[PDB]
Order: structure tokens, then sequence, then C-alpha cells
């Protein structure tokens, strides 16, 4: 066995909260049909592609020191 | 005859084909770089 009280769960059973007067207007309910926050994800996105497309930039360039060395050197020699 | 004017041929052979390796080097050396600044281009495109 057990005791408790109880109270009947009726559907007439209501709710009344209370809203301030500067409730409603809000800067988050109102939102527009375009925001900064999403402008924020795509600047991002932007910049890291940038990054990496810099050390694929980098890694291709890499070889101009690289392609002056043998072009000149067999001419080099074949002058001297 | 066929002394002198043979030797030079060599020379002469030697001159005429560094007059072209350097015109191979001056445009295979342009068509190359080229790409590196059509790549930093499009690196600033992302952006």
């Amino acid at each position: 066995w057990e005791h408790r009280r109880f109270i009947v769960a009726d559907s007439r059973n209501f709710i009344t909260p209370e809203f301030p007067r500067d409730f409603w207007m809000s800067p988050v309910f109102n939102l527009p049909r375009e925001t900064a926050a999403e402008q924020v994800v795509v600047l991002q996105a932007q910049r890291t592609a940038a990054a990496a497309a810099l050390e694929n930039a980098a890694m291709q360039a890499a070889e101009l020191p690289v392609d002056i060395e043998r072009r000149l050197r067999p001419i080099e020699r074949n002058v001297h | 005859q066929r002394t002198g004017r043979s030797a030079l041929a060599v020379l002469i052979r030697a001159c005429y084909r560094l007059q072209q390796q350097l015109q191979r080097t001056r445009r295979a050396l342009l068509h190359h770089s080229d790409a590196v600044l059509t790549s930093l281009h499009h690196v600033r495109m992302l952006l």
C-alpha cells in the first residue's frame, strides 16, 4: 500500500502568464530576410578556401628556383 | 680544302643551335610563370 493526495487533470486547468509591454518587440523574433550571421559563415569559408589555395600555389611556385638552374647549367658547360 | 672547310662546321652547328636553345628557354619559361600568375589571381578570386 501507499498514500498520497491527488489533483484531477481536467481540461479546464489553464495557466495565465504575464507579458512585458516590450516583450514582442525583440530583435530576435523580428528577423530580416538576410542576416549577417550567414555572411559570417560564407566569409569564413571563403577565407579558409583561400588559405589552402595559398599552399597549393606555394607548392606550385616552389619550382621557380629549380626550373632556372637546369636551363642554364647545360649551356654554361657547353660554353666552357 | 676539306680540312678547314669541315673544321668550321662544328662551330657552325654549335652556334646555330645555341641560337635556338635560348629561344626555347625564352618560350618555355614564359608559359610556366604565367601559370603562377594565373594561380595567384585565382587565389585572390577565391576572396
